[PDB]
């Protein structure tokens, strides 16, 4: 279940529970500090739930919560959007749309079984983003990678640009 | 090794095992 935003958040139902500054953000269905404009009773069906990050009213600069600082009503929340750029870390994470390893060779689809049999299937892991055949991260391992369709190459890694240019 | 993990750490395990043994 999605961890990143698209576009203005609608959607969005990580569970992010603070805003972009440190704050821990009130439940919304509560009353102290603030009193809010969203209540899962009024805006039911709108992902209203615990004190996760949230865009009820569609907002432009997207999900966002209320503060537990009486001082500051709401603010909004940081969360990545999703497609990539350039992992992470490691990007244990990676959800980007890159095909082709190291070597250069294009990856075969993770849904498929050629040229390679393969238990790395996405119905099996579901949250592991198994998307077609983008270079992935599923397990722990030093970069993300594929099984590639060069029958004589198994898998091996791809060159997966860091964005800060073991971790840190 | 019920899980996940338990299950990729071994896909992972026997991937990293099969290239280990084609480099020789």
């Amino acid at each position: 279940l999605s961890e990143c935003k698209t576009g203005n958040g609608k959607n969005y139902r990580g569970t992010m529970s603070k805003t972009k500054n440190g704050i821990t953000c009130q439940k919304w269905s509560s009353t102290s500090p603030h009193r809010p404009r969203f209540s899962p009773a009024t805006h039911p069906s709108e992902g209203l739930e615990e004190n996760y990050c949230r865009n009820p009213d569609n907002d432009p600069q997207g999900p966002w919560c209320y503060t537990t600082d009486p001082e500051k009503r709401y603010d909004y929340c940081d969360i990545l959007e999703c497609e990539e750029e350039c992992m992470h870390c490691s990007g244990e994470n990676y959800d980007g749309k890159i095909s082709k390893t190291m070597s250069g060779l294009e990856c075969q689809a993770w849904d498929s079984q050629s040229p390679h049999a393969h238990g790395y299937i996405p119905s099996k892991f579901p949250n592991k983003n198994l998307k077609k055949n983008y270079c992935r991260n599923p397990d722990r391992e030093l970069r993300p990678w594929c099984f590639t369709t060069d029958p004589n190459k198994r898998w091996e890694l791809c060159d997966i640009p860091r964005c800060t240019t073991p971790c840190k | 090794k019920l899980t996940a993990d338990a299950e990729l750490q071994r896909l992972k395990n026997e991937r990293h095992e099969e290239a280990e043994l084609e480099r020789l």
